[PDB]
């Protein structure tokens, strides 16, 4: 009667493994899908990146918004070599805008001796003159970022929303 | 302990203040 | 001059500013986009330390602190009576009502009194255009609940000539209901007064108290008595009724209005009050009403902010003090002074100030000295004249339970009522659980000229009930090393009459409804009854044992078995379903039938 | 809406002492946000912001400081506090004491990402406790009845089998929706594996959620281990409006990670050198408990603790006594004498049972016949300390019954087996079966309407 | 032999549920993926370049 | 507590290559059909010459079988044959005990508890002293 | 490379040109090489606690930083060794020196080099084949005990670019090399552990088998499990010595560990003297014990750090040997006396105190000491059960 116990508690557990496993299939299937998604959003980037007018307009964005970020004095741009002769243009386009809503003068430089690498798909680093400080404006960052804080609505949008959560608490 | 403890540190900090008065 | 500095830094509630030049110590201020309040507790140069009251998490450097020149302060008037506030003012009822969300939200802005309420005013008839007026002059009636009749009163630092007076009808808290002029200058007024916390409200005296706080509790009522304008403590381990006698007195006194200050207590305490103080009702001129008409709440949850503790104690204190100008008798409830000396351990150590003991600052007892010693009967100010008060019961929790901590040695310098609970009665469920050894009441030279008059007999007993269980403890402590055999036959009888007096009268169940209040005429009555037989039964051996017919407690208990059973059945008479003269009447009863029992032994 | 603004990174580790690095040269610090630290070696690490002045920012390193270098450290502030990936999903599983999964699961996919600190619940919106739960063991759903959200810790000498009684409080509570949340701090494997095994075999597993942190397992998350769980806890009973039950296993072992804090920040000690403040941050815990103002759902606690050198008085159990509503209590002297499970009812009570028993919860006799038991038990003890001295002969016949009863209910009323459940009813008419070997007129804690109702049967 | 049985039946039932859930799953993706794309991509894309609230000056 | 996620597929990716080097070592003609088959998943990933760094991200995708649960039991019934077939060296054992035996310790339990685990150790106690002691009547 | 000595006050150095330092890392401060912990970083300066007598450092004197934080050098060579607390060799200190002393700063390795270990490489690797953290990569011969078995440190992985043919090796031949991410790394037989950080497993296993200790008392009614926690109390009358020679003399356990935490110094010497005295059976021989032990020995006047170090070594090295698939036995001979060099740490950093002036640390130190015992499935390929059963004794 005790090994019988011990048969009916070992089928309870292997049913409860069987349930646990097939629960954690379904968990593994929506992060997939969540992942997927989030490797077509990096896609579309890649694919972004080619059209120099859209592209110029993100840099254009991607510079200002390190320079906001960092406020120092002096500053460093770090990006592919593809991208130098746009973020050039984008920190042309930007110093003037930094110095209108900051009221102050600032010296920023494209670090030509340490290119980000080719495998990013686009956007910026930004870093202080004396390197100590970064911000971090690729495409990639900015993606996960974003994606990540946008979860609760891809997660309603991509298997509809939960009928048991009634309040915003 | 503790009352000592802040006793030490009160005056690590005032000689901190000095060194940087010296300046 | 800049109406605003910055956040120059943070450490749990304490804020440090820059920008901060000619800002006062203890001015309030708004510190982060969201505002939250604080109160300047240090000044460092062109720069300031301030106490947030709320929680700080979220707060940045260079985040605004406005200035405002107003310290901590209260709103009083119309519309304070039923409602729950926290620990700075702000009401719970209105904050769920505009929030529509279960939780407070940070940094909320809500006015503390409602201006969208129209209330009815009368006012006070003799004032006129050209009349003198001054500081707690009662210039009109808000008929604010069946109740309570809320007098509107001059502010303590307003004087001068009444320039117009409201006639009677609706008004609300920004409406002017009079408006004064002094040295030329005219000052408006609404029915609505903001006061410093941590200034007393002033008074023309302060009297002596004469009149018993008589509350739900046989053993407070009668043996270590509260008085109108008395100062108590009830220091207590946890789960020893500290709360349930605070809520007692609430519930049953003869206070006309409660402040209830949920200090650093639990969530659910609120909860408990707000449950059973609208269905719970006293009467007055044949009408039944609700006891949350007499009473407010201060909650400040042990959850919410720590800061927010200190607030609290001082809004209550507050709230206390303006009913006691209206000659309210006010009962101030505080449900643990120790989770406030917390409170001040906590900021203490933030700013880094050298303690005391077990972390508390210096200042400790000068911060109980000058919140119990807001307590009194007082000459209000102003010109009809009244005698409110303010009974403060202060809930002191020690940390481990030990009286020698020092929240407790503090306060009990300070206190004239010392309400000890012990652990020991309360894991028995002796309840409630006050050791009548340590606990004593430094007011009963003050109540005996009430009970000559009220109650000519209960000051002997009264005595006796206090002897018969100091007895009973130095009898204790032969018996436990010998045996109960070693005592004389009048020791036994003092052993069972101080068991009668510990399960039956210092016992009361504070729910059931036989106990869940208990006038003083069913306490004198009992306690009348057990006294008469320790005397008849006393008499009994000490006529009988100079001879060989001897009476014993043995012989007493065989006999008498019936009264014995009788006497612990008093408790269970009931004011809700037996009359006054039925109560008398079979105490009475009790009385002559022990009389008629000892003489049959004798 | 989201964070739009990108991170900065800062290299500028001015100074490391104990578990805090102090950042320098910081744009605008914001108190209490959370940093991700890279070490040289490109470790992870994570920690808060506990104290910021000017550009400076002194960050505790929840994985501890050991390697932080101060060149080669990389700090990425996230801009704002730390946040739990709440959803429904948790139920069904498994995670260490930093929220992170270890059931070789995905990473929780958010429906929201609440506050860990949560919020103050509004004290007009706290709904009050009135209903039972019967846990099925007598010791509790007689003399020390729990209510629909009531926090009630056990406290426990340490090698008690205190964990035991809280699996069997998962395994048998139901009133007289539903789901768990776990937590353990500083939990050994060899337990943290009974709980998990425990769940898994009674099949329960897709109502509970387990936050684990074992022994070896940084000591500065049990910190936010709790908190964890009362957030996933907040978002299953309010938004969710579940039934929550959550268990927090040693809490002696959060409140020695406050010590080690305190300690190592310099903060004021109150007694044993716990922080001054240590009554609030349990209250941060303890309070977030409870039904609410238009939820259906509620979050129940049974806080666990083994209290040091069995001190009752040891600020453990006096500020989580001071805060929780009652405390259930288990004794060596109980288990010694094989008494499972070993409830010590006379230190025991429930602040919440007086409303949770009586008419439509429970038989009208039971808030006498609780009062009853403890006054025969309680004069059961002193009458066997006085035997201890005087012995039997100096005992009267009632003495020898108080003796007699405390046999009779510890052999009968609190003994009861690991699988064996019994209603509050039940456990009732056990109580009068006690209560029965007095003579009527001894019950001097019970009305004469209630023993003529249920003496005689 | 009995529960050998029972858990080899439980087995088949237990992967066929999973597959039932898992075309679920993918039927909700396809169905909304574009938006899901776009609404990232645009939020990726629309910059908006900040100064933190306390810069001064 | 357990394993940092490149632990946890390093791991994964040691077991693969060791049981195709296992594989190897029981069967370098292509004998143990049946047994060979029942690996034939693992076995892609060490057969075709992947670069550690791809098997690994390979991994991480889930495209490689990375549950070290299975792994381990499917991992220690091709070892506990190797074990057996490598303790008996110098008689090599016919094919269909080799499936066979492995049929066995594939419908066991848990082979650290078997009997056959216990005799398995016995066989190498004496085997691995042997190996290694000098002339003597005892070692004879 | 190094930094320079800014201050100095009693065990407490100040040291600048430290910026590339790190928390807790090791140090050789002063000409001496006297080895210190970094207890604080300041910027550009570190403050190290030197563990040795700091007398006659000088300001301006080399501070080189070890890249590394208090570690074991594990490997071929522990069996029959005894060390100090923070893992020094004590025979050889004493064999190389020609002293009764331990010289303040030595700096003689743990695992002796220019000995020659005979190393069988495991016959299954090839160059290009996929290797892991804790696979064994080949067999030392050193016993006829114990064959150690040598292994890839648990974070190392990648494909073998080379394996050393069968043959003699001292701890310092690259026996194997390897590349991962395009970086190759070139291994040693001496492997280098953190010693206060748990070497990693694949499960920890719930433990089931019994230590069988050969006494009635013990095996029958009190029975303690391999991989189980076990505490003795540790006194005068006791006869603490009849457990400890049992487990010696007979225990189901492959190899021993044994700690002394500063005991009295000729109690650890009795102690010294008496293991390589002590024979088991095996095989129908009689062998010396120190076939299979090591010795992490301490009298009370070692430096504090090697008292509080001494359980951290002593587990790191079970731990080594249960990542072998030995089940592992150890001893603490006193963790009151290792509680005491961790109240004199905790007093030397200025922490607050605890409960009777023991650090706050107290309970989690204990704690995640004894949570390091157990049963495992240990890393890499070969799927090899080990255990480490700890017996720490108490002297309340
Ligand atoms: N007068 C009383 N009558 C009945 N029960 C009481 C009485 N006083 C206390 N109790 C019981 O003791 C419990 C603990 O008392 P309480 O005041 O709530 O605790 P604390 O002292 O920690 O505030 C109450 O919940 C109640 O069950």
């Amino acid at each position: 009667e005790k090994k019988e116990k011990q048969i009916e508690q070992q089928k309870k557990i292997q049913m409860s493994n069987l349930m646990n496993q097939a629960r954690l299939k379904v968990l593994r299937a929506r992060d997939d899908l969540i992942t997927d998604l989030l490797n077509e959003a990096k896609q579309r980037l890649s694919k972004v990146v080619k059209d120099t007018t859209r592209y110029q307009v993100l840099l254009d964005g991607l510079v200002l918004q390190g320079l906001y970020q960092l406020l120092e004095p002096r500053m460093i741009v770090r990006c592919r070599k593809q991208d130098f002769p746009l973020v050039k243009a984008a920190v042309q386009k930007a110093i003037p805008m930094y110095k209108i809503a900051t009221k102050k003068d600032v010296d920023v430089q494209i670090d030509l001796e340490a290119y980000l690498p080719e495998d990013i798909a686009g956007g910026v680093e930004i870093y202080n003159g004396d390197r100590k400080i970064k911000v971090s404006n690729t495409l990639e960052s900015r993606l996960d970022l974003i994606a990540q804080q946008m979860m609760p609505e891809v997660r309603g949008a991509l298997f509809g929303a939960n009928a048991n959560r009634k309040f915003l608490d | 302990f503790y009352r000592l403890k802040k006793i030490q540190e009160k005056k690590k900090i005032i000689k901190e203040k000095s060194e940087k008065d010296l300046e | 001059e800049s109406t605003f500095g910055y956040v120059h830094g943070v450490s749990g509630p304490v804020v440090t500013a820059c920008d901060m030049a000619g800002a006062a110590m203890y001015e309030l201020v708004r510190v982060g986009h969201s505002e939250l309040v604080g109160e300047i507790i240090r000044l460092e140069g062109d720069m300031a330390t301030i106490q947030v009251y709320e929680e700080t998490s979220g707060v940045s450097v260079g985040d605004p602190v406005l200035r405002t020149g107003k310290p901590l302060s209260v709103e009083l008037g119309p519309g304070i009576m039923g409602a729950i506030f926290d620990g700075i003012q702000r009401p719970l009822s209105d904050i769920s009502s505009q929030t529509q969300s279960i939780y407070i939200p940070r940094g909320v802005n809500v006015s503390a009194l409602s201006r969208d309420i129209k209330w009815e005013f009368i006012p006070s008839k003799n004032l006129r255009v050209g009349s003198h007026i001054t500081g707690g002059d009662i210039y009109g009636i808000v008929n604010e609940n069946s109740l309570i009749k809320h007098k509107i009163m001059l502010p303590p630092r307003s004087r001068g000539s009444v320039t117009y007076i409201a006639p009677p009808g609706n008004y609300d808290a920004s409406d002017v209901v009079l408006e004064l002029e002094f040295e030329g200058v005219k000052e408006k007024l609404s029915m609505v007064q903001v006061w410093p916390v941590r200034q007393v409200r002033p008074v023309t005296e302060k009297l002596p108290a004469n009149h018993p706080l008589l509350t739900g509790q046989r053993v407070l009522d009668a043996l270590f008595p509260c008085v109108q304008g008395g100062t108590t403590a009830i220091p207590g381990a946890f789960g020893c009724g500290k709360t349930v006698i605070s809520q007692s007195l609430s519930k049953y006194s003869n206070s006309d209005v409660i402040i209830y200050v949920g200090c650093g207590e639990r969530g659910n305490e609120m909860s408990e009050v707000l449950r059973d103080f609208p269905e719970l009702t006293m009467e007055v001129d044949g009408k039944v009403e609700s006891i949350m008409k007499r009473t407010a709440l201060v909650a400040n949850t042990s959850n919410m902010p720590v800061a927010a503790r200190e607030a609290s104690i001082y809004t209550g204190i507050t709230l206390s003090e303006y009913f006691r100008d209206m000659g309210y008798h006010v009962s101030m409830m505080a449900d643990s002074t120790s989770r406030w000396a917390e409170a001040l351990r906590e900021i203490s150590g933030r700013l880094a100030e050298m303690p005391a003991d077990s972390g508390y600052p210096a200042y400790l007892g000068a911060r109980l000295a000058s919140f119990y010693e807001r307590a009194g009967r007082v000459k209000c100010l102003g010109n009809p004249e009244r005698e409110g008060s303010v009974s403060i019961v202060g809930a002191v929790s020690p940390p481990g339970g030990d009286f020698s901590d020092p929240v407790t040695s503090a306060t009990l310098g300070i206190v004239q009522v010392f309400w000890g609970l012990d652990k020991k009665l309360a894991q028995r469920k002796h309840f409630p659980s006050v050791n009548w050894l340590i606990s004593y009441s430094k007011y009963m030279r003050a109540l005996d000229e009430y009970y000559d008059k009220h109650f000519t007999e209960f000051v002997p007993l009264r005595t006796k009930a206090k002897e018969i269980l100091q007895e009973e403890e130095d009898l204790a402590e032969i018996v436990q090393l010998v045996g109960k055999a070693s005592l004389a036959e009048t020791d036994k009888i003092t052993l069972e009459v101080a068991k009668l007096i510990k399960d039956d009268f210092l016992q009361q169940n504070g729910y059931t409804p036989y106990d869940r209040f208990c006038p003083f005429y069913k306490t004198v009555g009992m306690l009348s009854n057990m006294i008469s037989f320790y005397d008849m039964a006393r008499r009994a051996v000490e006529t009988t044992a100079q001879s060989d017919n001897k009476i014993t407690w043995s012989i007493i208990r065989e006999h008498m078995g019936e009264i014995l059973y009788k006497l612990s059945s008093m408790k269970f008479k009931d004011p809700v379903k037996d009359g006054e003269a039925k109560i008398k009447a079979d105490y009475a009863q009790l009385l002559e039938d022990m009389q008629n029992a000892f003489r049959s032994l004798e | 809406n989201y964070l739009s603004q990108p991170r900065l990174t800062y290299k500028t580790v001015s100074g490391v002492n104990g578990p805090l690095v102090i950042l320098d040269h910081v744009k605008f610090p914001r108190y209490a946000e959370i940093v991700h630290l890279t070490l040289p070696d490109g470790t992870k690490r994570s920690g808060q912001v506990l104290e910021v002045s000017g550009s400076k920012a002194v960050v505790q390193v929840f994985e501890g400081t050991s390697g932080i270098d101060a060149k080669k450290t990389s700090c990425e502030f996230t801009g704002d506090i730390l946040r739990t990936p709440v959803s429904e999903d948790m139920l069904g599983r498994v995670f260490n004491g930093s929220g992170k999964p270890i059931d070789r699961g995905p990473v929780v996919l958010a429906e929201d990402f609440l506050d860990i600190m949560g919020q103050p619940i509004n004290p007009q919106c706290r709904i009050y406790p009135e209903e039972m739960i019967q846990t099925g063991i007598s010791a509790i759903d007689g003399m020390n009845s729990i209510a629909r959200g009531q926090k009630i810790p056990i406290f426990s000498a340490a090698g008690l089998p205190h964990n035991e009684i809280a699996a069997q409080i998962c395994r048998q509570a139901g009133l007289v929706n539903f789901a768990i949340v776990f937590a353990a701090m500083g939990v050994n494997m060899e337990t943290a594996r009974f709980f998990k095994s425990d769940f898994e075999e009674n099949g329960s597993m897709d109502n509970v959620c387990l936050f684990l942190n074992l022994a070896n397992d940084p000591t500065i998350e049990r910190i936010i281990t709790p908190r964890l769980a009362l957030t996933t806890a907040e978002f299953l009973a309010y938004q969710c409006e579940k039934h929550v039950l959550v268990i927090l296993t040693d809490m002696s072992s959060y409140a020695e990670a406050l010590r080690e804090v305190s300690a190592a920040r310099e903060e004021v000690p109150g007694r044993r050198g716990f922080p001054g403040y240590m009554y609030t941050d349990l209250a941060t815990i303890y309070e977030r408990a409870g039904r609410v103002e238009g939820r259906n759902g509620s979050i129940t606690q049974i806080p666990i603790l083994t209290m040091p050198n069995d001190d009752i008085t040891h600020p453990i159990p006096d500020l989580t006594g001071y805060i929780t509503e009652g405390q259930i209590y288990v004794d060596r002297q109980l288990h010694n004498r094989q008494i499972y499970p070993p409830i010590n009812v006379l230190p025991s009570l429930s602040r919440l049972m007086k409303s949770a028993i009586g008419e439509g919860m429970t038989r009208k006799d039971h808030a006498d016949v609780s009062n009853q038991l403890y006054a025969c038990y309680a004069i059961g003890k002193d009458v066997q300390a006085m035997k201890a001295v005087v012995g039997e002969e100096a005992l009267t016949s009632d003495d020898l019954l108080y003796l007699e009863f405390l046999q009779k209910f510890e052999k009968n009323f609190i003994t009861q087996g690991p699988y064996e459940n019994r209603t509050v009813y039940e456990t009732l008419d056990i109580g009068w079966q006690l209560l029965r070997i007095f003579p009527k007129e001894m019950l001097k804690r019970i009305p004469q309407s209630t023993l003529s109702e249920f003496y005689p049967r | 032999a009995a529960a050998l049985g029972s858990h080899g039946s439980c087995s088949s039932e237990v992967e066929k549920e999973t597959q039932e859930k898992m075309t679920i799953l993918q039927n909700y993706f396809e169905q909304n993926r574009d938006e899901v794309l776009d609404n990232l991509l645009a939020f990726v894309c629309d910059i908006r370049p900040e100064i933190h609230e306390n810069y001064r000056i | 507590g357990g394993l940092t996620s490149e632990q946890y597929h390093s791991q994964v990716v040691g077991k693969i290559g060791y049981i195709a080097r296992c594989m190897q070592t029981i069967d370098p003609e292509n004998n143990l059909k049946k047994i060979r088959e029942d690996y034939q998943d693992v076995l892609i990933w060490a057969e075709k010459n992947y670069r550690f760094e791809e098997i690994l991200e390979a991994s991480k995708s889930g495209k490689c079988p990375n549950d070290l649960d299975a792994l381990s039991r499917r991992s220690l019934i091709l070892q506990e044959l190797l074990r057996l077939v490598s303790s008996i060296s110098p008689f090599k054992m016919k094919l269909d005990l080799i499936e066979s035996q492995y049929e066995k310790m594939k419908q066991h339990v848990n082979l650290w508890k078997s009997d056959y685990h216990v005799k398995l150790n016995q066989l190498n106690q004496l085997t691995d002293y042997l190996k290694n002691a000098a002339p003597t009547p005892k070692n004879n």
